[PDB]
Order: structure tokens, then C-alpha cells, then sequence
């Protein structure tokens, strides 16, 4: 049934609550956020949480023969490309939390700094490490090391972050540390043989946080060989805990994916081949997840803290806690689109989609193909504030009422009558030729008046257009 | 602190996928499948026996190795455990990938 599809998607990646995954405890979005910040070190002081902060950053002119505190040499200033990408990563952190970054000239004292290194000791090239950084307030041998980030420029992705997403992710990750974040588990590159087995909680993968070292596939995600460029779901929780949630971000009507008006490279795509991977942070307005240009079958869930399978990837798109996205547009593949308690506009596009508006007054469009419109609660669409199916195709599309039957523990519960008696499960279909609207009334709770109403633009054949 | 991402080049070569006593010889090539994936050569028959599907591509990751379908979607990811890469099936069966 169309309902089963919806049900699967609503129970995709459940977490916390004593769940055990991969032999590890499952942490919730909130627990994971606090754990990633276990060091309690912030730019506002030890254990000073939730205050905004304004930091400076620079790209110092390191001389090749110098040696940094870590004993690395063969240094250099960030190239133009590296500086460009580093500024994009900085911004993505500023988008989610109350952090204000301002660049100071190379030579001015800055909180966060970037530099390349290429040798572990004079004349010896280091082709093994990737990068490292020091958390704020890191006192070592009488001096503060906090905010320094170092990258091994011998690695092509570090040298070319703009064309190699792993390099871009490395910048965001190291900046996470410089801001106060730790790996979600106690492991460190090169320190022995750390593996996913050393994690504290199951959600310690790249699917949930870019501070993690482990493949998103460990929890079932699949990013097709790409790496998120901006803070993921658990990252957002961690950083918002430290410096507060940025309630000024994208407070207008924002579109993510295709036809985006975000002005963020990671929240936008212009082709089916450009896949997106992001965790949405939006502070207001009427927003839309536009995934129309993708030809793959997609699953879009508009509930906060949930995962969607977008553009052919798995668990690549999510919505941060406290965020309300209102509309979603599927692509040409067969999609499953689930709304939330807000009034949503869901469009399936081509292909055979399943649409579920949930609560509130939704407007649904199946588009081309044989689509299914799913209902599971009378209050989903109550008379006087009903859902609207804007393009029903008689004999092609279907209305799924099966849930009410399963819930009533009887298949013959829902039954079409020509006149209401006040009996429960009575369904009544009437057509308005003046407006070309079919009105579907159902009396779920056996009331004097029906408690469920769906207004459908078009005609419905009761003999073929229903799933019960 | 981050892990480095190996190159297709350094991981390419002759590998053996060891399953329920079976062994498939596969060649992880540097031929390009797509933007983030390279080509893999091997006996599909053999591969079907040890994996949920015969993969056609692969790619290194900082923590392991991913065997993919023609469109790049993951068939099986093998984590690096010291000297070998291992993957567990839905039923918990282990599959090992070791460079010959
Ligand atoms: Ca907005
Ligand atoms: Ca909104
Ligand atoms: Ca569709
Ligand atoms: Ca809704
Ligand atoms: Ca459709
Ligand atoms: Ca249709
Ligand atoms: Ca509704
Ligand atoms: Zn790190």
C-alpha cells in the first residue's frame, strides 16, 4: 500500500531510547551534540555555553623553513583557492551558530589561522598525515596554541579543495576543532589503528557528523563517494550548544536544491549530476526542498531531525532540530514524500509517487504518473480545513485510506454509502460539476457529522481509485 | 586531526575477495567509472556468490574501500582493519578483501 511506504520512511534511522546499533548504544541528536563538545572548551571560556562569539582569522605568511609547535616544517601561506574554500567553510559554521568571523591581515593576531606544512622534519616529506588543529584555550609549555589549524599540502585535496570535496570537508572539520568540537569518539588519526569499533555511539559516522572519521555506510547512508562540505545534523547540535542557534539565517522564503536562492554551494544544484548532501538550518519563512531535477527515485521527509534519500544518494539530506520546511517537489523518479504538521505543498513530479501531507491543510499534486495520496488521521484533513488534491486523474491515481481499516482491525470498516447515517467508517463521494471538484467525506469516529474531508480537483471512480 | 584519502592508484592492483571459503580474484583498476569511482574487473559469477550483487566499480575512502554498482551506489563497504578490509553481510557473514 502507499501507507506502508510512508511508514517505512517515518521509522528510518530511529535513534536514542536504548536502541543498540552496530553493537553500540544509539545516541539521540541532543546526546550526540553534547558528546561532541565533551571537552567543554569554548572561545568564551571553559564551560561557558550558549554565548555568541566574534572571531578573527588570517592566512599568515609562513616561511618554508620555519617549524610549527607540532614540529612540522616546509610551511606556506594558504593559496587563493585554499583561502576561498576556507572562507566558505567558516561561513557554514557562522550560518548555524552565533559566530562572527572577521579576517585580519596576515601578521595581525588572529584567533583562527590556516597554514600548510609538507615535512615532518627538514628534507623529509610527510605523505602520511592530512591535517590537525588545536581547540580554543590550549595552553602548551607556557603558550596558547588554540585556534591553529594545519594542513598537509602534499595531499591533492588539501591543495585543491575547490575540486576535491574531501579537502573542503577537511577544512570544515579542522575549523570545528578550532571552535571547540572534538571527534564524536576517542580516536585520533595515526594513533594506532582506530576503527569504527572504537566509537562511543553508533551514529558516529559521516552520515551524522563531519567530525567523524567513519563511513556513512556504517549506519546505512551512501553519499556516492562525496563528502559533505558543511556541518551535518549532529554538528549543528554541537555548535549551537556552544554558541547558540543563529536565528537570523535564511529567514525569508528559501529554496534548497534546484533553483536555490541560498547562495550556498552545498545547498544548491544545477544538474542531476550534481548531488547534494546537507543538513538544513533555516530560521523562518516558507521554504521548499526543490529536488525536481533528479531522475532517481527519492524519499523526502519534511519532519525535523529526519533523513531523506535525495538525488540517488541515501541519508544525504536532513533537517536540523527546530526547523520547519514547508514544501517539497519530487523529481521524475518514483518518490515518497512525507510532510509535517505544517501546511505543505507537495508535488510528486513525473513518475509514480506516494504523497502524505500529514497534519494541517496541505495541497497535494501527484503530477504525471500513477500517484497515491495517503491519509491516516481524520484531523489530517478536517472539514473546514481540508487537504486539496489538485490534479487527481480518475482511473490512474489512487486515494489510500487503508490505515483507517488496519486501525479499525477490519477491512470492511471503511464503506461507501449514498447517505450518511452517523455510522462509523461511512464514506460518501459527491461530484461538483460546476467546479470539477469531488468531495470525499468520511465519518471515522461515527459522529453526527463527518470528521474527515478531502476536496479533490477532478473525478474519482470508486470502483478503481481507492486503496483500503 | 583527519585521516588521509588514499588514491585509486595506490590501491589499484590484484586483490582477493574471500568469502565462505570461496575466493574471487578481482583487479581494482585505475580506469574511470565516473567522477568518484573507478573500474573493477572480476568474475561476476564468483562475486554474486560472495556479495549481494556483482559490483563493477570501487573507490578508496579514508577508512576503507567501497565496491559499487555501475551508477556508483554502494554494494558493499569494506573497513580497513590493519592488513585487511572487511565487510559484514545482512546476516553478519564476514567478507574479506586483501591485496595479493
Ligand atoms: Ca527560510
Ligand atoms: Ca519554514
Ligand atoms: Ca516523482
Ligand atoms: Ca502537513
Ligand atoms: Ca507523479
Ligand atoms: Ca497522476
Ligand atoms: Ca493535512
Ligand atoms: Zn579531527
Amino acid at each position: 500500500t502507499g501507507y506502508d511506504a510512508v511508514d517505512d520512511l517515518l521509522h528510518y534511522h530511529e535513534r536514542g531510547n536504548g536502541i543498540q546499533i552496530n553493537g553500540k548504544d544509539s545516541f539521540s541528536n541532543e546526546q550526540a551534540g553534547l558528546f561532541i563538545t565533551r571537552e567543554n572548551q569554548t572561545w568564551n571560556g571553559y564551560k561557558v555555553f550558549g554565548q555568541p562569539v566574534k572571531l578573527t582569522f588570517s592566512f599568515p605568511d609562513y616561511k618554508f623553513s620555519s617549524t610549527n609547535v607540532a614540529g612540522d616544517t616546509g610551511l606556506s601561506k594558504f593559496s587563493a583557492e585554499q583561502q576561498q574554500q576556507a572562507k566558505l567553510s567558516l561561513q557554514s559554521w557562522a550560518d548555524v551558530a552565533n559566530i562572527t568571523f572577521t579576517e585580519v591581515a596576515a601578521g595581525q593576531k588572529a584567533n583562527i589561522t590556516f597554514g600548510n606544512y609538507s615535512q615532518d622534519r627538514p628534507g623529509h616529506y610527510d605523505y602520511g598525515t592530512q591535517a590537525y588543529a588545536f581547540l580554543p584555550n590550549t595552553i602548551w609549555q607556557g603558550q596558547d596554541l588554540g585556534g591553529q589549524t594545519w594542513y598537509n599540502v602534499n595531499q591533492s585535496n588539501v591543495k585543491h579543495p575547490a575540486t576535491e570535496d574531501y579537502g573542503r570537508q577537511t577544512f570544515t572539520h579542522e575549523i570545528g576543532h578550532a571552535l571547540g568540537l572534538s571527534h564524536p569518539g576517542d580516536y585520533n588519526a595515526g594513533e594506532g589503528n582506530p576503527t569504527y569499533n572504537d566509537v562511543t555511539y553508533a551514529e558516529d559516522t559521516r552520515q551524522f557528523s563531519l567530525m567523524s572519521y567513519w563511513s556513512e555506510t556504517n549506519t546505512g547512508g551512501d553519499n556516492g563517494g562525496h563528502y559533505a562540505a558543511a556541518p551535518l545534523l549532529d554538528d549543528i547540535a554541537a555548535i549551537q550548544h556552544l554558541y547558540g542557534a543563529n536565528l537570523s539565517t535564511r529567514t525569508g522564503d528559501t529554496v534548497y536544491g534546484f533553483n536555490s536562492n541560498t547562495g550556498r554551494d552545498f545547498l544548491s544544484t544545477t544538474s542531476n549530476s550534481q548531488k547534494v548532501i546537507f543538513a538544513a538550518w533555516d530560521a523562518g519563512g516558507n521554504d521548499t526542498f526543490d529536488f525536481s531535477g533528479y531522475t532517481a527515485n527519492q524519499r523526502i521527509n519534511l519532519n525535523e531531525k529526519s533523513f531523506s534519500d535525495v538525488g540517488g544518494l541515501k541519508g544525504n539530506v536532513s533537517i536540523a532540530a527546530g526547523v520547519t520546511i514547508e514544501n517539497a517537489i519530487g523529481g521524475s523518479g518514483n518518490d515518497v514524500i512525507v510532510g509535517n504538521a505544517a501546511n505543505n505543498v507537495l508535488k510528486g513530479g513525473a513518475g509514480n509517487d506516494v504523497l502524505f501531507g500529514g497534519g494541517g491543510a496541505d495541497e497535494l499534486w501527484g503530477g504525471a504518473g500513477k500517484d497515491i495520496f495517503v491519509f491516516s488521521a481524520a484531523s489530517d484533513s478536517a472539514p473546514g480545513a481540508s487537504d486539496w488534491i489538485r490534479d487527481f486523474q480518475k482511473g490512474i491515481d489512487k486515494i489510500d485510506l487503508s490505515f483507517f481499516n488496519k486501525e479499525a482491525n477490519s477491512s470492511d470498516f471503511i464503506h461507501f454509502v449514498d447517505h450518511f447515517s452517523g455510522t462509523a467508517g461511512e464514506a460518501l463521494l459527491s461530484y461538483n460539476a460546476s467546479s470539477n471538484v469531488t468531495d470525499l467525506s468520511v465519518n471515522i469516529g461515527g459522529h453526527q457529522a463527518p470528521d474527515f474531508l478531502v476536496k479533490i480537483v477532478g473525478q474519482v471512480d470508486v470502483a478503481t481509485d481507492f486503496i483500503v | 586531526s583527519s585521516l588521509r584519502l588514499p588514491s585509486a592508484a595506490e590501491l589499484s592492483g590484484q586483490w582477493v575477495l574471500s568469502g565462505a571459503e570461496q575466493h574471487c580474484d578481482i583487479r581494482l583498476n585505475t580506469d574511470v567509472l565516473d567522477g568518484t569511482t573507478w573500474k573493477l574487473a572480476g568474475d561476476t559469477a564468483c562475486l554474486q556468490k560472495l556479495l549481494p550483487e556483482a559490483p563493477v566499480g570501487w573507490r578508496p575512502t579514508p577508512d576503507g574501500l567501497t565496491l559499487t554498482q555501475a551508477d556508483g551506489s554502494a554494494v558493499a563497504f569494506f573497513s580497513r582493519n590493519r592488513d585487511r578490509y572487511e565487510h559484514k553481510l545482512v546476516d553478519g557473514s564476514v567478507r574479506t578483501l586483501k591485496k595479493k
